[PDB]
């Protein structure tokens, strides 16, 4: 949930007013970048959960946080627009 | 290099189509990569194989188009002049043909080549044609039945003129 | 096909046939003409030999060190390479 | 004025490059025009004089035929066939080989060379789609000047 | 020797140097720079207008060469030398080391440019100005 | 409802992806459609005041002829051509361009543009295929919620 | 250039030379026929 | 000039890096260094 609300962050603030200017270029780049691969982990980690336990890494993505507002996983990562997360096989067995 | 002869390689098809209709215009003043020069370039331009290329190609464009008028005109009640032309043409490429066969590497290397199996289509289907027709001259019948084969002709010189 | 092809185009090739059955026949059964051509003196065919030697020489050459600078030959170099370093070693370990 | 919009502008210049791929079809096509034309409006009309007519019939069905309009109707009138089966019961045999003629154009045009029109394009399209994209950007600078 | 053309007599020490570094290329047989200058068509001072021995001798100076290089450019090239900042009463002067430096870098880096020497080329354009 | 399917779905997306390339289609044909339209409604009838019945002949006969109807028996009796060949022996000498004009037109529409855009579809198709999958896989999200 | 400021490059890309007869260097680019300067993403942003 | 001059040699010290990097100039310089390697072992074992 931390690695998708760190590339949801990274996203939204690689496009945001703050970091608009001409020596900022690299920055907003790195950003981006640093934002794919926190993608990468959320996905990688979420996998390796299912690759231990289905069952218990479907209960994990069913479980309302409560920081977060008692929001599951798969709505943080819908809010998130994490494509790479919505398409893995793991997040689509949970929904079917 | 060996195609273009001992011309220069900066030639157009235009220039080289040009100067073949226009020999005593276009030659003097053409570069070359009186008794000494004139039959020099004369013998010098016309034996490259590119202008026989042109040659062979134009004369075959001039047969498809007048064999095409032929067929398409209607047949007179004696043999026409155009006729004893397109007769005198096809015996020519008949004996090239002949040629062909005799300095080639044997006649599976002739027979091997498409565009000489449709030379010997066309010849074939012209004097079927022609005999044809020039059995009964004025009979109505045998003009049809000629000019229905002469159609396959036609369809054949047009295909062989992709070569 | 086009170098041996008369150069007289298909009606007129009737003329460039009966010139050429002319040739035959005064050159089979008249005999008095004969075939002329043109043969190369020996030390042009002395030059293109030494520049074809020499040109072979280069090419392997230069085939040599294209093969010597693939990455593949490059690691089964500095592997053959590491492996006498240790018999160098082994020697060295003996004499200490 | 499409040249501006990064959708139409490199699809101009990409069909500036696939016009010369439809010329090698016009060029082809041409052999297979002529020699039909040719041959099929001698098979209809083996017994008249040539004049404009000739030459208007050896290009007009023949061209309209590559896009579906076969005149099968006007053909079989043309041809003075009086059967109900079309092409059948002629006043000459020579002219019910039309069908046939037509036949082998249309398989020869449409089914082979419309086709490899088709592959000539794809190919075209993948290899010359990038330096369109590049010289529509020096266009934008040439339109901007 | 000396030369009435004042123009040709306005030019630095480095300026007959590299022209010496033309002379040496240009006197191999079949050299490409001897067959560029002579099909350019232009006199001593590099003008398009087509002294036997002058228009021999110092057929390789600069200002002709800065011509030569003009015209492969484009129509509208013409590169400004300003061969007056090397004498001595410009010593003063607080940025001019660069400039001297540079310019004549530039020049260098055109007779590497002719002689397709990249290495060299890349040197004298990473030491002058105006890289890109 | 066809978007629950692993077969439907996607390809849904993918056709809403195509529409832009249909668009860019329309846009290139509108230019030979409109400039083949105005001149050949102007061809057929020269002198008649300009009403709706022009807009609608403007433009009924070039888009559909891009569809293989090509109304060359309607276009024939337009013209008042009278002879046994087609376009021959009209009152106007200027309405035998038509079949001209058409023939260009049909060559820009049919035989280049309607290529084209199986090359830009064929691109399209191999470049968005795996993001309408992934887009899919969000939407059946979006479909459960 | 475009990645450490890209309004002095593009101050840069705008400026007339004094030699090279006071063209821009986007003109010297397009007389020099360089795709790929033109191409590139800075020139086209200077460019709109 | 002097933000020109400052990204020519900011570039080409990035290119010398990245060229550096390359997976062929570490086997080049892999293969290099054991050669020179073995040189330094010549010195080992002709002292020993
Ligand atoms: C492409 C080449 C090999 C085809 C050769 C076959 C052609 C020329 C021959 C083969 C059979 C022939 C047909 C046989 C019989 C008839 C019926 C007659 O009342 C009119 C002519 C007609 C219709 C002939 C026309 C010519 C014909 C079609
Ligand atoms: C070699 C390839 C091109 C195949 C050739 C097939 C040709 C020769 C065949 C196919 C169909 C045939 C036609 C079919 C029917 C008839 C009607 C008959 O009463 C006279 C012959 C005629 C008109 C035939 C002539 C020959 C024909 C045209
Ligand atoms: C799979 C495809 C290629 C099948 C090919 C079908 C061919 C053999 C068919 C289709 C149309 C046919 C023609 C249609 C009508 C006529 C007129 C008739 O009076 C004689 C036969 C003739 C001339 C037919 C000959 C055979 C024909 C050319
Ligand atoms: C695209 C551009 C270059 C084409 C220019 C050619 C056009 C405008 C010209 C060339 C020849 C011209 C035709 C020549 C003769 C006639 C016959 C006359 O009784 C009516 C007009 C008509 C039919 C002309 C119409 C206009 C015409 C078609
Ligand atoms: C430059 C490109 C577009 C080719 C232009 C070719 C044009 C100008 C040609 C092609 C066919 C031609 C027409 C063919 C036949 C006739 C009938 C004649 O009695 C009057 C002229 C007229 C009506 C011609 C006008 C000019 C024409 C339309
Ligand atoms: C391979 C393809 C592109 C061949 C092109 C064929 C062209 C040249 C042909 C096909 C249809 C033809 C037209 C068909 C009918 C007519 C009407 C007639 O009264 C004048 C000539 C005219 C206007 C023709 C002009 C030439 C034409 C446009
Ligand atoms: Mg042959
Ligand atoms: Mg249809
Ligand atoms: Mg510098």
């Amino acid at each position: 949930i931390n690695a998708l609300v760190a590339s949801r962050i990274l996203e939204r603030l690689s496009t945001h007013r703050a970091l608009q200017g001409p020596h900022l270029a690299e920055e907003r780049a790195k950003m981006q970048h640093n934002a794919k691969k926190f993608e990468e982990l959320a996905v990688g980690v979420l996998g390796e959960c299912h690759g231990s336990d289905s069952h218990m890494a479907s209960e994990m993505l069913h479980s309302k946080n409560d920081m977060f507002n008692k929001k599951n996983a798969i709505n943080i990562a819908y809010d998130a627009k994490s494509l790479a997360f919505l398409s893995h096989p793991a997040t689509q067995s949970v929904i079917n | 290099a060996d195609w273009y002869g001992h011309l220069k390689s900066v030639t157009s098809f235009w220039a080289v189509l040009f100067a073949f209709f226009f020999p005593f215009f276009v030659l003097p003043f053409i570069n070359f990569s009186g008794a000494h020069r004139l039959r020099r370039k004369f013998a010098k331009f016309y034996s490259a194989p590119y202008t026989r290329f042109i040659s062979d190609l134009l004369s075959h464009f001039v047969l498809c188009v007048v064999t095409s008028y032929f067929v398409l005109d209607k047949l007179e009640d004696t043999i026409s002049a155009i006729e004893w032309i397109l007769l005198v043409w096809f015996v020519a490429l008949l004996l090239e043909e002949l040629r062909q066969m005799i300095f080639c590497d044997g006649i599976a290397e002739y027979i091997s080549d498409t565009w000489n199996r449709l030379d010997l289509i066309m010849i074939t289907l012209f004097f079927v044609g022609f005999f044809t027709h020039a059995s009964d001259p004025s009979n109505q019948d045998s003009k049809v039945v000629s000019k229905g084969i002469h159609a396959f002709l036609v369809v054949v010189l047009w295909l062989r003129f992709m070569r | 096909e086009y170098k041996d092809r008369p150069f007289l185009p298909a009606p007129f090739i009737l003329l460039a046939h009966v010139h050429m059955l002319f040739m035959r026949l005064l050159r089979l059964c008249g005999v008095h003409t004969q075939e002329h051509e043109k043969i190369q003196d020996d030390e042009t065919k002395r030059k293109i030999t030494t520049f074809e030697e020499l040109n072979t020489d280069k090419f392997l050459r230069r085939w040599e060190r294209e093969r010597q600078e693939m990455l593949e030959a490059r690691v089964k170099m500095t592997n053959d390479n590491v492996v006498q370093a240790m018999g160098m070693m082994d020697q060295l370990l003996e004499h200490m | 004025y499409y040249a501006l919009s990064k959708n139409l502008g490199p699809k101009l210049i990409m069909m500036m490059e696939m016009m010369k791929d439809v010329s090698t079809f016009v060029f082809l096509l041409l052999i297979f025009l002529i020699g039909y034309g040719v041959a099929a409006q001698s098979l209809l009309s083996p017994d008249e004089d040539f004049s404009s007519r000739t030459f208007i019939g050896v290009l007009f069905r023949p061209y309209f035929q590559i896009y579906g309009e076969l005149f099968l109707d006007d053909l079989n009138s043309e041809a003075n066939c009086l059967g109900d089966t079309p092409f059948t019961e002629c006043s000459r045999e020579t002219v019910r080989m039309v069908p046939f003629f037509l036949a082998v154009y249309i398989l020869g045009s449409n089914v082979l060379l419309v086709n490899l029109l088709i592959a000539m394009f794809n190919d075209t399209y993948m290899k010359v789609q990038e330096a369109a994209e590049d010289l529509w950007r020096k266009q934008n600078y040439e339109l901007c000047a | 020797a000396k030369t009435n053309i004042t123009a040709l007599d306005e030019l630095p020490s480095f300026a007959l140097a590299i022209e010496e570094l033309y002379k040496r290329e240009a006197k191999k047989p079949h050299s490409h720079v001897q067959r560029l200058v002579s099909l350019s068509n232009t006199d001593v001072l590099g003008r398009h207008y087509r002294g036997r021995d002058l228009a021999n001798t110092r057929a390789y100076n600069v200002l002709r060469m800065d011509q030569i290089f003009a015209r492969l450019v484009s129509k509208d090239f013409s590169v400004n030398r300003d061969f007056t900042i090397y004498d001595s009463k410009y010593d003063k002067v607080p940025g001019i080391q660069f400039r001297r430096t540079a310019q004549a870098s530039h020049m260098l880096f055109l007779w590497a440019i002719c002689l397709d020497r990249f290495r060299m080329a890349r040197h004298f354009w990473l030491i002058g100005d105006q890289s890109i």
